[PDB]
């Protein structure tokens, strides 16, 4: 095929359904009092990979702007952006944000993935409490509902604040943490059972692994000095919040894995990964991040279409020979006509030839007794 | 020590079809390799030497001059690549073709199709040709159960009878191309050692007619 | 720090940006335009197939790490419907729109975007003049849903006229080079010099003074020009799509058959939308190469939000108190009035703290005689 | 299917794993060897098996068309085991990864060539002893490689090393240790622990 | 790896070996007229691979130049560049160059092969005679004389015009031309007779690989409409001409291929290509090509010449520590001006920084006896 | 005219031309079209000055008589356009103010022939 | 010439500069603006001048065409002083960047049009301030350009203010304060540091 | 000459943070002596800091113009 790997056309119908998805998502957002923002696609990486992580440095496409010789990237990511945004705009207080464009990435970010994501997400800035990360959920649950799929999210929660306070406590090198990190991204049970005998508090990193998915009993499987850390214990707390109001107000499915650390650079808490079906890479992203607090998800909207249905459409032709019989002022009729169907989302082609066949013809315009009618095909 | 020709065979069925071959050539195995833990065979021509191969190793051991000449499918070839090989003969043994396959009346999804297949190659340069995008999954073992089980949408593999696919609610949808098993010999080999290879390259031609 | 030609759309803009991409996607589609969504990149061996050298300049290449190829970014989005069309139209008539973001190296015009979202529209597979006859209602059925008070002045020019007298004369490329720098720049006394000592030299000359008069450019034209098809047919096109712009729509048209931008692109045909007295156009279209015919138009939504306006909005806030003193049954009462809000595109905020407070916040929803209702602030 | 798939590898893994599925409540119901059957039941109705090349064994799980499998760790380590959990050492099909060459046959001083299936696992001992190899991809058996000069030395998993002597080769380094592995699928441990757990106790319990 | 594949360092004995054959060689063809060019190892893309192969532009990597955001390439081949250097130095007449430097490709040629090869040509532009082509005949054997190898040069002549000619005539299609190419490329003599059957002057095409190494005879069984072709008997000429000047001049072992069909697209006439005994992978390409400019040139990875080559072993020697150190300052000064002079020599002469300060591969120590420095072997 | 000029009988020197000039986009495309590559360097001021304290090889500068630079040791070398004063006009103001500019522009157009 | 080429601004510069020149032993042998000569040698055989446009300074400078000079810290930041040391304030030609704009005319509330000789001292300040500009590149007087529309600002050197108050403009914003360098080539203060020393210490002291 | 040991170990003596090394580095990059005057008088030790650019050059006497804790630092020495 002529196109790179991981970048697709969306055609026809699935682009008129990423279309309608993209404008009812976010006018849901900015419903909620979400402010809608839609920064541009390039900037100077000076701003658009300010505190990025290597990951999203190397997804970053560079290229140089010839007015002033200087570094632009092309984003990867919205968020940067946002941040960008609120800095100049927000103030101390509460602010809301949401977004949808399109991102693009030098590397597939899992298997057979896009590069070229329509990303939308909404973001909650200025609030401390667990209480920003729960409105974030319901938001993000009603948009789901709304799309009436048959396929069903898996929620799996996660808190990179866990693994960074017991890193602390142990005094863990750049080398260890590292290899610890690798380990948990395989869930190799036995090479890290292995390393954390010689690792000071080597237990609880391997209890991390072990039996961080339940979350009731983790803080009570960890060390003293570790059941002593204010953090680590608000941080299973928060955990156990989420899961239970998941469960409770939304009817959900929830996994813990605290070891999940993907984008341990960037995020600064408690994170969120909803799958769809038994798909591999998320669909929604979220989580805990960066004086200013911050929380908030993404989707790829294209990644959507699989799982979502739009009524058939009515394409409607009018019939060349009796609209050319028209005089001046019948057409002027029709054409109201055509004008009030297309206000109600038919879709009416006025034919430049007689073989000018729209694609998918349902109906026909048709003359009969000085009215103009339709009929099916 | 040996100065004569290494020659590489397949397995299974080619070396059936091959036998008949090499006899007219004057080169018949002096023993059965099936009821044999036996590496490297000799033949009653005592300048000649047989290598018993998994068939895609075929191309491996000759082009690195292991072996002098073999037999392999053209199947294999394509997915291998034969550019640092001759490819002297069509054998016309072994025929069959080359095909994409899926489950029984199933539709096409919307979605880019995975290709799950042993053929990697042979499958990313034929839906290149068709110009349709493709994500491909290599696999080494058999290949029926994959669409079954969703691994991938369709299968590329190689289909005589087509008797395997039916028997497995799978049916051939496109022919990619013809398959053979052919005579491949090494470069240098060729160069040096022609004496020796051309009667029996001249009785091979002639036993095929 | 953003860079030159570069913009942030932020709050109602982008809003306002949001519903015009939305509105003006939906007109198009009901009028048997298909969408299309192509991917922001692409390899170059197809996003700058047979492109001008001037596309070539204004595409930003990156490299792909998956192959080693060179890639673009698009700059244009009508290459990419070519290559569409090519796969998918046949030989028929066929319809396409689109609206997505393109970038380019350099602004076009002083301090002009370099990001701008183009939406477009094209129909392949029809030679009549009609199929630039149904573009022109398109297009201002949509100028016209916009509610502006700008106007819209329509320049309409035709390359082949000037190509055919080029042939006709047998000029060479220096003396075609410079008739079109002198056209240009509207240097009458240079080109009345130039046109004495050139073959036909009269009728170029008549271009440049008499061209805007369409209905008399043909009889003031040479015999050899005059028994011309082609710059009859011209001609005559122009006269058509004059005629129908003022009667139909009550548009001010002018001519300019000397308008030879995109020489090399375009191949009849062309319209040029000036907004007010705005120098670069906000709409260019005109017929260009598919053996395959095609027309269309392009425009930048962005530069509509100067001249467009919406409603203001209604941003409403749930009082925290009252909203944390229900029993559950009245919590449900509450959000089942909210979401009716919502869904008529009230702005609700449902506050995290008592000291939550929207941007822009036109209303509270209070708790008054066992009531809740909306009071301004 | 709503429950669980288990990708086991066809010979002697198969014969080793049996016992621990047994135990789990996962029986075949019938014989593998004599079926013309791609997909197997188990006595529990939630379990069906497959039964795959070994080397496909990450492929379906790390994709989701198993959720769970049994792989050697010499599979795992030339394949690739990013995308897939290592739960448990089964302590199962002991053996080990090592380097071969003929029977007291010399190194040559030249660069090496490598004949061998593991030719991931090949680059990566090789430069870990800082040394410049030529790999040589077989999808075959491999004493022979040494035999016909195709290689210097080939890589291969060795337990009792019958093969190697019977043939005129000598094991010479050892690379690592293998033994077959649980592997289990990102999504399926997230989804589906409730019906995994169970399963991966009585396993655990039986080693 | 430590290093990808196709990549490797030349270290130490092998190193300097490359740097005695670079430079000898360079040498060598500077005294036959040839002027050397050092172009650089990037440019844009529009001069690196301005009318390139499909091959040359995907064995070419790309990267960006952050000056103007346009595309550069990494050289995979000198040529293009003496043509740019040619356009705008050269004039009309005769002109010659040569060259030694890095080139990279993407992909290994051969199996192992080396994809940064130490690439080491000339060219000679404006003459149409096969004179030109007969001349860097002489310079290269020239050059491989020198080298004092034992290894064999065994050179092979083919000629693209003949089948070029044959395929024009017969007026074949693209699709007949590559099955011809293909066939000959895998020496397909059966099913080559049977496409050939079928084809019009089939039997000619048949001819070529058959009877195509005898070339004393060639022209005499080609068909009436072949042996006409003014082009098809010059090439044929030509063939003869060097084969016998490669014979009689230099004492070569000379085949002749004229189904030798690599770079139909950058070849324009007569090719040239050396092997070193068996190797398959060519040491020397050469042949006609286009600059309206005639060329003609050859070119070779000197890396690939260190394996068959030899230099006598280096003295290696270290001056005494503590001898050294007991010395008055006038007996520095002398011992010094005796060290110059045995590295203007070419001894490697190590100036010890501590008493256990040891060349690698030591073979001498210059120590102090009676009144006298002198080299003794270790 | 635009015109390239050095120190008097100053010959070339073997590496890459220094260019100190007010010109600096007509120095890069007029050695550009001679196939030459240069460095560029933008002055602001007074030119002549530069190649006699080394600061560029040549200068980029109009030359009427050429006057100033002989009397500075320098001569013109190359010549690269001719030069004159022209009549620009805004765009917009030549569509929205053509009746005040049109009988302006006739009497230009007359008085120059 | 092998000593040290001084390249000095035009005008007020050289007025305040010639009695530091004096101090440190080189006064000019003649009148510059009844001279047509570029080069000019001084009492002290071993330094010359160059009289140029300000903004040239630092171009001489940096490519050692002139082995110090005489700058407005104005033009070192417009130019980028990278290339050159930043010797010593001299606490000559006082004076301040400033935004301006015509007398109490508000400032609009959209994008702003700024319009300067200080391109990038502009870009940079109102960056600092997180507001987005459109800047106009003037080379010759900024005063007329908010009075016929060009920009709505103009960014420059103001000290008493009377240019702006006599064209109906007005300071607005204070950018930073100004005064004039003495700067140096990198390499003639490495190679030269003996001829330069002297005259560096009778700035420095001629300054206090 | 140079010699980066100086820098470092002054600024390991003085406890320097990334930010303020960096604003040295780039002050001395472009000897900008006013400037560096200044954020000297504000940190640890910026008298030895502004030594350096000032009386680096003379290094005969340069450890007898640097700190007690500078001079009796063995790496400087
Ligand atoms: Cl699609
Ligand atoms: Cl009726
Ligand atoms: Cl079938
Ligand atoms: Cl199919
Ligand atoms: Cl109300
Ligand atoms: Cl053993
Ligand atoms: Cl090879
Ligand atoms: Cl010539
Ligand atoms: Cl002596
Ligand atoms: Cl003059
Ligand atoms: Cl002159
Ligand atoms: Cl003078
Ligand atoms: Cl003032
Ligand atoms: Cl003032
Ligand atoms: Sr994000
Ligand atoms: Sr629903
Ligand atoms: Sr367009
Ligand atoms: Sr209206
Ligand atoms: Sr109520
Ligand atoms: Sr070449
Ligand atoms: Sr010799
Ligand atoms: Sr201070």
């Amino acid at each position: 095929g002529m196109l790179p790997d991981g970048v697709a056309d969306v055609l026809f119908e699935d682009a008129h359904k990423q279309e309608v998805l993209r404008h009812q998502l976010t006018q849901q957002l900015i419903t909620h009092g979400y402010q809608l923002v839609s920064p541009p696609m390039i900037e100077f990486t000076e701003s658009l990979l300010s505190g990025a992580s290597e990951d999203l440095k190397r997804q970053t496409f560079k290229i140089i702007d010839q007015l002033t010789g200087r570094l632009m990237g092309i984003r990867a990511d919205i968020t940067p952006q946002i941040l960008r945004i609120d800095a100049h705009h927000g103030g101390d207080g509460i602010a809301r944000y949401c977004y949808a464009g399109d991102v693009i990435h030098t590397l597939p970010s899992g298997l057979f993935g896009s590069r070229t994501p329509l990303q939308l997400g909404a973001e909650i800035f200025g609030c401390e409490s667990i209480a920003a990360d729960i409105e974030l959920i319901d938001v993000l649950f009603s948009m789901i509902n709304s799309l009436d799929m048959s396929a069903v999210l898996h929620v799996d929660l996660g808190h990179v604040t866990i693994f960074k306070r017991l890193a602390e406590l142990a005094a863990l090198s750049a080398s260890d943490t590292e290899q610890l990190m690798q380990l948990y991204a395989n869930k190799n049970l036995p090479e890290l059972k292995q390393v954390c005998q010689v690792l000071p508090m080597g237990s609880d990193f391997y209890t991390l692994a072990r039996f961080g998915h339940d979350i009731a009993n983790l803080l009570g499987r960890l060390s003293e000095n570790a059941q002593q850390d204010t953090k680590i214990v608000t941080a299973i707390d928060e955990l156990q919040r989420l899961k239970a109001h998941l469960q409770v107000q939304w009817q959900c499915a929830v996994s813990i894995d605290v070891t999940e650390l993907s984008g341990y650079h960037y995020h600064t808490g408690i994170v969120f990964n909803g799958y769809i079906n038994s798909e591999t890479q998320p669909l929604v992203r979220g989580g805990r991040f960066d004086p200013r607090q911050a929380t908030g998800f993404s989707m790829d909207v294209s990644r959507l279409l699989a799982h979502t249905q739009l009524d058939a459409p009515f394409i409607v032709l009018i019939d060349y020979d009796a609209f050319n019989n028209l005089d001046s002022a019948q057409r002027q009729l029709l054409l109201q006509q055509v004008a009030s169907l297309r206000q109600q989302g038919y879709r009416v082609t006025m034919p430049l030839t007689a073989e000018d066949m729209p694609v998918g013809l349902t109906h026909r315009l048709s003359l009969a007794d000085n009215q103009w009618r339709l009929h099916a095909v | 020590e040996f100065l004569g020709l290494t020659l590489a065979l397949s397995k299974g069925r080619i070396l059936e079809e091959t036998m008949p071959l090499l006899r007219a050539a004057g080169v018949e195995l002096l023993e059965d390799p099936e009821a044999s833990r036996k590496l490297i065979f000799p033949t009653s021509n005592p300048n000649v030497r047989v290598l018993i191969l998994r068939a895609s190793d075929v191309p491996t051991y000759v082009e690195h001059g292991a072996a002098d000449f073999g037999v392999a499918g053209k199947d294999v070839l394509l997915e291998h690549g034969a550019n640092h090989v001759y490819e002297l003969l069509d054998l016309k043994i072994a025929q069959c073709k080359l095909m994409t396959a899926g489950v029984k009346d199933a539709p096409l999804p919307n979605r880019r199709l995975r290709i799950a297949t042993k053929y990697v190659n042979v499958a990313r340069a034929y839906f290149a040709s068709q110009g349709q995008q493709v994500d491909v999954i290599k696999l080494y073992g058999s290949m029926e159960l994959a669409p079954l089980v969703g691994l991938g949408d369709l299968i590329v593999d190689v289909v005589d009878t087509g008797n395997t696919l039916r028997a497995n609610g799978l049916e051939a949808r496109d022919h990619i191309c013809d398959v053979s098993s052919r005579l491949i010999v090494n470069q240098v080999s060729y160069k040096r050692k022609f004496a020796l290879l051309e009667p029996i390259l001249d009785s091979f031609k002639n036993s095929i007619n």
